[PDB]
RNA sequence: UUCGAUGGUAGGAUAGAGGCCUACCAUGGUUUUAACGGGUAACGGGGAAUUAGGGUUCGAUUCCGGAGAGGGAGCCUGAG
RNA sequence: GUCGCUACUACCGAUUGAAUGGCUUAGUGAGGCCUCUGGAUUGGCAUUGCCGAG
RNA sequence: CAGAUCUUGGUGGAAGUAGCAAAUAUUCAAAUGAGAACUUUGAAGACUGAAGUGGGGAAAGGUUCCAUGUGAACAGCAGUU
RNA sequence: GAAGUCGGCAAAAUGGAUCCGUAACUUCGGGAUAAGGAUUGGCUCUAAGGGUUGGACAACCAACUUAGAACU
RNA sequence: GUAGCCAAAUGCCUCGUCAUCUAACUAGUGACGCGCAUGAAUGGAUUAACGAGAUUCCCACUGUCCCUAUCUACUAUCUAG
RNA sequence: CCAAGCGUUCAUAGCGACGUUGCUUUUUGAUUCUUCGAUGUCGGCUCUUCCUAUCAUACCGAAGCAGAAUUCGGUAAGCGUUGGAUUGUUCACCCACUAAUAGGGAACGUGAGCUGGGUUUAGACCGUCGUGAGACAGGUUAGUUUUACCCUACUGAUGAAGUGUCGUCGCAAUGGUAAUUCAACUUAGUACGAGAGGAACCGUUGAUUCAGAUCAUUGGUAUUUGCGGCUGCCUGACAAGGCAAUGCCGCGGAGCUAUCAUCUGCCGGAUAACGGCUGAACGCCUCUAAGCCAGAAUCCGUGCCAGAAAGCGACGAUUUUUUGG
RNA sequence: UGUGGAACGGGGUAUUGUAAGCAGUAGAGUAGCCUUGUUGUUACGAUCUGCUGAGAUUAAGCCUUUGUUCCCAAGAUUUGU
């Protein structure tokens, strides 16, 4: 007797290793032939996160033009280079590739992901395939055709920009984005064009858009039951141990159920979170990132010393809010919702009013370097 | 419940069993808190409250008219810090509750020391024999 | 968007930082971080403490 | 009798004497002739009532003295 | 005298008894006074810092 | 003889598994040696801290005492000890 | 702040010394360190408490305590 | 069954009746006694002090708990023997 | 099931005697078929799953102005069913909260999971009985809770290739799955209603429980032995250090972590009860006989987790003038 | 042999809280020495003040670096339609 709720989520199992570090998407945006062309995915880079501050509008709630102070991430997005293809025709066993067609060129840093030992390596990952691009460009356009023929979904083939990451990490990630947008043949042609290009961020999605994030968790290792699955604790003078549960199965079934807490791995798994908002979509080419219209101040979107672990973010940049999963300069996935949102928090559009850009390496107190030196004033190294 | 409409989530820091001060001249030194209002269902979960909730507690020291029988109390004060809306983490410097009936009157006429804001806002009988707000 | 003052160190308190603490005489007290609001329940006097704004102001610090 | 209760020395403070206060030195001072404590439904006296004498009761109250301006505490002006 | 029966008084009285006023216990402590600083301004010195009131 | 939780002897799976975690702690260089984490010397860092991990006795043991050599067995790792 | 648990199990809290103060009950011997309070460092001083010894005294040598004060 | 004593470590009925504490106790204590089946050196009653005896309550205190989290050393792990 | 009846008045609104037909039994009892060369034995804690004989939540029907309250009634076990005083207890009774504090099975679920409060017969006291040793439809006190390193199950972690080799990007058969409830306000003083009173669909703002993450802020943690402070001893003194099995104290970045902090948690089909349409049978009527819609927190799907290690697809390069191909 | 790596150094960001040394009579005061001072020298003295937002640590799972010095152009196994 004395009910209580089961510990844990049955539709989390098995509590597994993820068998990959990227983080795949496994459902595409419903397609809609009305719309224009465009991406439905996009990848980056957890850079870290901060808090800001900034008036609800929210008619009847209590806080309503009132300011509040809301945790954000934020994720480095450089503009992902199209390198090829890939059609997909529909069979009664499900989606199947019919065939995938690369760019003329590809770069080093794509080149590095067929590799294990690129330095070792002779170099040779697309050289025929460049020859038969060069010799007489038939095939790659009999390709392109029979992709517009047949198939009914089209993937282009993209690639991280790491180079220009701080990331220590020189081989890039290649992801199949679904293309959205009306006919096969268009789709073919948005991807010929694209071709060896650079897709930006803002083109991808936009402000106020909420998205989903998707990526592995955090590593914990293996874990007692206690924290894997919020069991409770056993009294002080249980023999033996304490972090484990009592009663672990009953005779007859003379086995042990699959729906019994046990020990075992508890982090590195594959998750996506639903409805996460875009509070800002910056670029990396002006001075004011983390600038808003109620602070004036030129200043770019990074704690001062840097994003800790990670550096400084010198690109394209998202402003999601609240959390996300995996742990600083882990890749990251954002698809295009699959929801359809009318809520008022969901069509709430979001005005910044302060960024923080304090040191997150301790308790920062200066925002910017010149607020340092104003407060400081002059040091003994400062002056001699 | 019903109070002047809905609170935002405080961190609970007054579980059964606490003892706080009295704020209020009813004549009663501290209140034994018995239970908490709007607690649900969790096994082995004591129930607790912040500031504004609708206790019931009993005069442990005080008049012996107003000892040894229940009453509904509302929280005033709290020593647990708990976070604004607007990210601002905030307590005081002791547990206080005020006897009140149970529309949320005051038995008492005047409160001695600051009032939270989300209490005052919450029960305006209160926030009347209030002094200073936060 | 307003700026705050500590109470024991003097240093800015942006949105997000530290804790407010309302003692029974009805005074607020912004602390920027534990460790000035352990030396203010500690009874130290900013005034005594070096690195306080308050001691550089009173000892002239920095000229 | 500590954180001054008894006396001595010195000093400070007071308008002035003074354990009024301070530092030191001795243990002293009151008391069954009632010290000390408690109640007073006690401001005290000139005086009033009863009237052999002696006594008993009262005096908040036209005069004298004391304290007070809800309760203590502190201070300026001013001879006070 | 006993029990039976009625109104009333006082004591003890578990309830670790409560509450009004005083006497203390330990901490905190407003305000005035004295005292150390303190220096908006003035103040004799285009001229300068010195007595300073403050 | 196939049994008797049979007798004696030998040998298995478990298995290169449980385990070899009390008593704070070792490090550098040199010598010997085929071989050095355990031998010796020097240096450093520590402990027992006089009711001692010090110096002696009673009972008990009986050569374990000393010198010179050995490293087959033992010193649950090693060994030049 | 015991709501845990059969049960304050375990742990925490108290703790030395000096100065105040200490109830019911009692076999008058105790209870009692009842309970309940305050102080404790460093430095510089002050006062008092004892030994032999050169012509009311006396320059040493050889000594440890107690109490108090200021400053920090 | 006198003096005493009691739902007592002794009462089945029983969670006896009343009072007390708690918000709430079949607990505890204080009273009552047709006491199944208390009782006077098979000793009755009381008793200061004492008790690693048993039971109830209060304060201080605290991860016993709400509700778990973090840290250290030795294991568990891998390796040589 | 039958209906004498009660139900101002109507035999079954609803109760409903006497009988009768069945289901269950966690009440002990009955027998002795298994176990005495040995199945650890109550309760409590922890944890998972299953049933409906449904407490609440979802949608319906029955009467009466409404609004409450009842049949929980018809489907329905998807999702919840609490914190305390007491009982060793099962049960049961109180204090409160809550939408609700529903009932059971799993060797009367669960001791190589724990505890030992019950039993726990060795020590000891009492009551009754016995001459006695000793006995108990009895009370009380103290009394060792062993072993997994084996197989399987479960949780996690590697892993060979004849079907070319090594990589990249993929599909998804299959298995699992997740969200839940409440408050206030606008509807609205509206429908209703002589009167007082008084809803509902929807929407908004929040909140409870549960689930998955994260460490911007706040709190906790200290071997950062990072900085500073303190005691005893030691290095002749200062300085700088060491020991005191982490010497002690304050702060303490980074990391970890908190329902002590923050973020997030959908809609499509088929239905159950039930309500209708075209419509016969049984020349009419009637949801049903054929057929078509509507319709539950129900079932199956979308989404989410894993990826068959003997399921599959697309793409890339193929031991270099030595050798292999 | 490359927008190569490593070890240091610098800068930034953070933690603590003002380093050693010198000087000052600031210092509660205490003893000697002198022409005898409204700054008398000298000796001891918890502490205090100024150089000093100082000093120390700062990746070990912080950021950055056109600074310095080195290192890598190797070895072994398997694999064929």
């Amino acid at each position: 007797k004395f009910e209580q709720p089961r510990h844990g989520s049955l539709g989390f199992l098995p509590r597994k290793r993820a068998s990959r570090q990227r983080g795949k998407v496994k459902a595409f945006p419903k397609d809609d032939a009305s719309k224009p062309v465009h991406l439905t995915a996009f990848l980056g880079y957890k850079a870290g996160m901060t808090h800001i501050v900034r008036d609800l509008d929210r008619p009847g709630s209590k806080m309503h033009k009132r300011e509040i102070l809301e945790a954000v991430t934020v994720i480095e997005t450089p503009p992902m280079v199209v390198v090829g293809v890939v059609g997909y025709v529909e069979t009664p066993r499900g989606l199947r590739s019919l065939t995938t067609v690369w760019a003329e060129h590809l770069s080093e840093e794509v080149k590095r992901r067929f590799y294990k030992n690129w330095f070792k390596s002779k170099k040779k990952a697309f050289t025929k395939y460049a020859k038969k691009y060069a010799e007489s460009t038939q095939s790659i356009n009999r390709e392109l055709e029979r992709i517009k023929k047949y198939c009914s979904v089209v993937r282009v083939l993209a690639h991280t920009q790491i180079r220009k990451t701080p990331l220590a990490q020189k081989k890039a990630h290649l992801m199949e984005i679904q293309v959205n947008g009306g006919s096969v043949a268009d789709k073919v042609e948005w991807a010929r064009e694209h071709f060896e290009k650079t897709v930006d961020i803002k083109s991808t999605f936009e402000q106020n858009e909420m998205i989903d994030v998707i990526g592995v968790t955090r590593g914990k290792g293996n874990e007692g039951t206690t924290a894997r699955w919020g069991t409770k604790r056993l009294p002080r003078k249980t023999h033996r141990g304490l972090r484990k549960v009592a009663c672990i199965g009953a005779w007859h079934p003379a086995n042990v159920q699959w729906t019994v807490a046990r020990a075992g791995n508890a982090g590195y798994m594959h998750r996506t979170q639903l409805n996460s908002k875009i509070y800002r979509i910056g670029a990396g080419d002006d001075a004011k990132n983390a600038s808003t219209d109620f602070d004036a101040t030129e200043k770019r979107i990074t704690p001062m010393g840097g994003f800790v672990r990670y550096g400084v973010v010198e690109n394209d940049f998202v402003m999601l809010n609240g959390a996300t999963p995996g742990p600083v300069k882990r890749v990251l996935t954002l698809r295009k919702s699959l929801l359809t949102h009318t809520s008022r928090k969901a069509l709430e559009p979001v005005s910044l009013k302060w960024i923080d850009t304090a040191s997150k390496f301790g308790h920062g107190r200066f925002q910017t370097p010149a607020e340092a030196k104003q407060f400081l004033g002059t040091l003994k190294k400062d002056v001699a | 419940g019903a109070a002047s409409g809905t609170k935002y989530r405080m961190t609970l820091g007054l579980p059964v069993q606490a003892i706080m001060n009295c704020a209020d001249n009813s004549g009663a030194k501290n209140l034994y808190i018995v239970s908490v209002f709007g607690t649900g269902a969790r096994l082995n979960r004591l129930p607790a409250a912040s500031c504004g909730d609708m206790v019931l507690a009993t005069v442990k020291k005080g008049k012996p008219d107003l000892r040894k029988k229940i009453m509904p109390a509302i929280v005033v004060r709290q020593r647990k810090a708990w976070r604004r809306k607007d990210g601002v983490y905030l307590y005081f410097e002791d547990n206080a509750g005020v006897i009140v009936n149970p529309k949320g009157e005051m038995k008492g006429s005047a409160i001695t020391g600051p009032v939270a804001k989300e209490c005052a806002d919450l029960w305006p009988r209160i926030a009347s024999n209030a002094g200073t707000v936060v | 968007m307003k700026v705050e003052v500590c109470s024991f160190s003097g240093s800015k308190v942006y949105p997000g930082a530290g804790r407010l603490f309302v003692r029974g005489d009805n005074k607020v007290f912004r602390f920027v971080n534990k460790k000035s609001e352990s030396l203010f329940l500690q009874r130290k006097n900013p005034r005594r403490l070096s690195w306080t704004v308050l001691y550089r102001r009173m000892h002239k610090k920095g000229i």
